[PDB]
């Protein structure tokens, strides 16, 4: 029950998900240690069927719904 | 500018993440959040020169074990970290040294042995000279005792690996 997240400046992390956490909850420590404010960033799921097209997500999305998804965080 | 792929290795809880985050971000991580995968990047002035550092901060898990030679094959420089307050984490490193030399087909691999948590002198259970002995044994390997909390020797770990790479 993890999610891999690609990040700005060619960085990446994998986070553990406990049922009930939002996406922002599962990522907040990894974003803080890299000075990334989610209010200055968009987060996307990568659509592997659609040649990797990025679909933008709400920071409050249920993280359990995203287990196994690979996400990308970009600056606005 | 030159890029430097560095890899931070060692057992759980020794300060691999705290050292890496102190270095790149200048903050100390107080609580223990076991790492699954994390990479960081930093551009640094070494001696007097531009260096892009990518640092891979590793987990102590079966999965890392199953990927480790891949991290070693790709990494150019290795920090092997133990904690002066935890004996088993020092005994765990020998294996890691021999594997790096196995994977890189040489004994001249940029490496540094790092005894971390040197601010916890009252809790020390591995000697300074005891770590210097292990490094000596590893073909006069670079050796530092560090503290992510007190910022002792943090930058020096990564700068010594970049200087090693350059030679
Ligand atoms: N006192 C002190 N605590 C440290 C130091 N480095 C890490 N720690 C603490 O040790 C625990 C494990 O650190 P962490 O970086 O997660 O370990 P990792 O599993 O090797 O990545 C954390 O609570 C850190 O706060 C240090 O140099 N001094
Ligand atoms: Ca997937
Ligand atoms: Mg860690």
């Amino acid at each position: 029950n993890t999610i891999r997240v690609f990040l700005p400046n060619k960085q990446r992390t994998v986070v553990r998900v406990r049922n009930g956490m939002s996406l922002h909850d599962c990522l907040m420590k990894k974003l803080k240690v890299r000075g990334l404010q989610p209010e200055c960033c968009a987060v996307f799921r990568l659509l592997h069927e659609h040649k990797g097209k990025k679909a933008r997500l709400d920071w409050n999305t249920d993280a359990a719904s995203l287990i196994g998804e690979e996400l990308q965080v970009d600056f606005l | 500018m030159r890029e430097y792929k560095l890899v931070v290795l060692g057992s759980g809880g020794v300060g691999k993440s705290a050292l890496t985050v102190q270095f790149v971000q200048g903050i100390f991580v107080d609580e223990y959040d076991p790492t699954i995968e994390d990479s960081y990047r930093k551009q640094v002035e070494v001696d007097c020169q531009q260096c892009m550092l990518e640092i891979l901060d590793t987990a102590g898990t079966e999965q890392f074990t199953a990927m480790r030679d891949l991290y070693m094959k790709n990494g150019q420089g290795f920090a092997l970290v133990y904690s002066i307050t935890a004996q088993s984490t020092f005994n765990d490193l020998q294996d890691l040294r021999e594997q790096i030399l196995r994977v890189k087909d040489t004994e001249d691999v940029p490496m540094i042995l790092v005894g971390n948590k040197c601010d916890l002198e009252d809790e020390r259970v591995v000697g300074k000279e005891q770590g210097q002995n292990l490094a000596r044994q590893w073909c006069n390997c670079a050796f530092l005792e560090s503290s992510a909390k007190s910022k002792i020797n943090v930058n020096e770990i990564f700068y010594d690996l970049v200087r090693q790479i350059n030679r």
